[PDB]
RNA sequence: AGCGGGGUGGAGCAGCCUGGUAGCUCGUCGGGCUCAUAACCCGAAGAUCGUCGGUUCAAAUCCGGCCCCCGCUACCA
RNA sequence: AUGCCCCGAAACCCCCGGGCUACACGCGCGCUACAAUGGGCGGGACAAUGGGUGCCGACCCCGAAAGGGGGAGGUAAUCCCCUAAACCCGCCCUCAGUUCGGAUCGCGGGCUGCAACUCGCCCGCGUGAAGCUGGAAUCCCUAGUACCCGCGCGUCAUCAUCGCGC
C-alpha cells in the first residue's frame, strides 16, 4: 500500500507529506496549481501522496500534459498565449528551461536593451544601482 | 524554421487591419494603438509607406523613440535619434511589437577607473 | 679549489632533534575613537615550506641529487 | 527685494530629443527578515484626526483579479471617503534553509497621461537569492511616556519604505 517514494512525471515525491505539498517538488508547480489540479482530479488535497495508485499517477500525469482541455481556467497557466503557436500552455522541468532561455536568447539576438541588460548581468527593471546590488570586494585607495 | 508570431506568417500579418493586430500585441502595444497615433507619428508612417511603394530613395531619419515597430516597416533601416546623433537600425521580423527607443541606447558603458580622493573614510 | 653552515606570506624570526595544527612581531587594505592626524581597538587577505626523487599509513621534519646565499683555509702575476 | 561686475544678437525668450535614474567601490537614515513570544486557511470584535464641485461618490450590473458600464445624494453636524490592524475562536504545519524569507527573472492582463523604451503604478500563474540573533563601537526614552499596530492630510493627472498629525 504505502510507497515512500512515488514517481510522478519524471520526479521523485515525497511520501509522507500531503498530496498539494509533496506535488510542488515539480518545478513549474506552485501550491496554488497544484490544489487546483488535485481538486480537478477529484483526489483529496490533504491525503498522503504515498497511498496513489498507478491509475491516479496516470490521470494527474495526463492532466500535467493539458491542463486547459480538463477545465483548468486559462488565466492559471504559466505561459498563456505561446509566442510561436499562440495557444496556452503549461510546462513543467526541461521543457521550461528551454522556453526561458529562448526568450531570452530571442531578446539577444535584436540587439534590445533588456537582452544586453540580461548579458552585463544587470538590474533588468529599472532599479537604481548606486546604492544596492553590490557583489564584488572592496577597492582600496 | 519559417516565422510565425502567434501561428501566422508573415504574409498574413501583412493583410491585417490594425485593429486585428492589435489583439495579437501585448496590453501595451494594445492600448497605446487604440488611443490612436501622435501627429508626428503620422508623418513618420506617412514617409515608411512612400518609401515601400517605391520613392523616397532618402535615408529615414526620426526623433520618434515611442513609435511602435509594425509589420510593414521590416526590411528598412531608420535611424533613431539617441539624445546626440542617429543610429542605424535594422528591422528584423523578431521585432515587431517593440518601441524603436529600444534599440538605440542614449548611455555609454561604464569602465570604471581607480578610486579617487575622498572614495573611502581614510582619504579625507 | 677544498671544508663547514643555511633557504618558510612583503620583512625578520619559531615550528626539527621527538613525522600527524604551518605560529610570533612589524608591514598593506577596510571599519572603529577624535574637530582632524598620530597612538590604540576590531576584522580580513597573504607562505602549502628553494627545486626533484627516495622512505613512511601519512613528510617542511628522515634521506639523497641539483640551484642560490654565507663563513674559514690553501692559493704571487 | 537690492549695489557693483559681466552677457546683451547671446549668458535673454520659445520648441524637439537626451540627462539629473550611469555603477569595481566607502558612508548616513530606514523597511523586510532570519521563524512557534510563529506561517497558512475559515470565522468573530472595537477608533480618532482630517478631506470633497477640475471633486467625494452610495446603490445596481458585468469580470477570477486589477478593473469596466450606469449612476442617488452632497457647496456638507444632513450625502460620501468609512464595517482599521495588532486582538479572539477552530483546523493544518512541529524546529526544518522548512508550508520560514520573498530578492531576482519569464509569460499574460489593466489604469493615468499628448507621450510609459530609456524611466511610472496595479493584478494572475510560474521562479525561489542572501539570511539561522550580528566584532570593536554606538542611539532614543521618566507615564497614557517607550515599545508594538494600523489610519488621515501634504505632495498629487498617475506614483509613499518620506514629512506633519491621529
Ligand atoms: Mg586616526
Ligand atoms: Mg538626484
Ligand atoms: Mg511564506
Ligand atoms: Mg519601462
Ligand atoms: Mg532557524
Ligand atoms: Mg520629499
Amino acid at each position: 500500500d504505502f510507497r515512500h517514494i512515488v514517481r510522478v512525471a519524471g520526479v521523485d515525491l515525497d511520501g509522507n507529506k500531503q498530496l498539494r505539498w509533496a506535488l510542488t517538488a515539480i518545478k513549474g508547480v506552485g501550491i496554488n496549481f497544484a490544489t487546483m489540479v488535485c481538486r480537478v482530479a477529484g483526489l483529496d488535497p490533504f491525503m498522503k501522496a504515498g497511498y496513489l495508485t498507478d491509475e491516479q499517477v496516470k490521470k494527474i500525469e495526463e492532466i500535467l500534459q493539458d491542463p486547459v482541455a480538463h477545465g483548468i481556467p486559462r488565466w492559471a497557466v504559466n505561459r498563456p498565449k505561446d509566442y510561436e503557436t499562440g495557444r496556452d500552455l503549461h510546462l513543467i522541468t526541461a521543457k521550461l528551461d528551454m522556453a526561458i532561455r529562448e526568450d531570452i536568447m530571442r531578446l539577444r539576438r535584436i540587439r534590445a536593451y533588456r537582452g544586453i541588460r540580461h548579458e552585463l548581468g544587470l538590474p533588468v527593471r529599472g532599479q537604481r544601482t548606486r546604492s544596492n546590488f553590490r557583489r564584488g570586494q572592496t577597492v582600496g585607495v | 524554421k519559417e516565422f510565425r508570431y502567434r501561428g501566422y506568417t508573415l504574409e498574413q500579418l501583412m493583410n491585417m487591419s490594425l485593429e486585428e493586430l492589435a489583439k495579437l500585441l501585448p496590453a501595451r502595444q494594445r492600448r497605446s494603438l487604440k488611443r490612436g497615433l501622435t501627429p508626428e507619428q503620422k508623418k513618420l508612417l506617412r514617409k515608411i509607406r512612400l518609401a515601400k511603394k517605391g520613392k523616397y530613395n532618402k535615408p529615414i531619419r526620426t526623433h520618434c523613440r515611442d513609435m511602435i515597430v509594425l509589420p510593414e516597416m521590416v526590411g528598412l533601416t531608420i535611424y533613431v535619434h539617441n539624445g546626440k546623433e542617429f543610429v542605424p537600425v535594422e528591422i528584423k521580423p523578431e521585432m515587431i511589437g517593440h518601441y524603436l527607443g529600444e534599440f538605440a541606447p542614449t548611455r555609454k558603458r561604464v569602465q570604471h577607473g581607480a578610486p579617487g580622493i575622498g572614495a573611502t573614510r581614510s582619504s579625507m
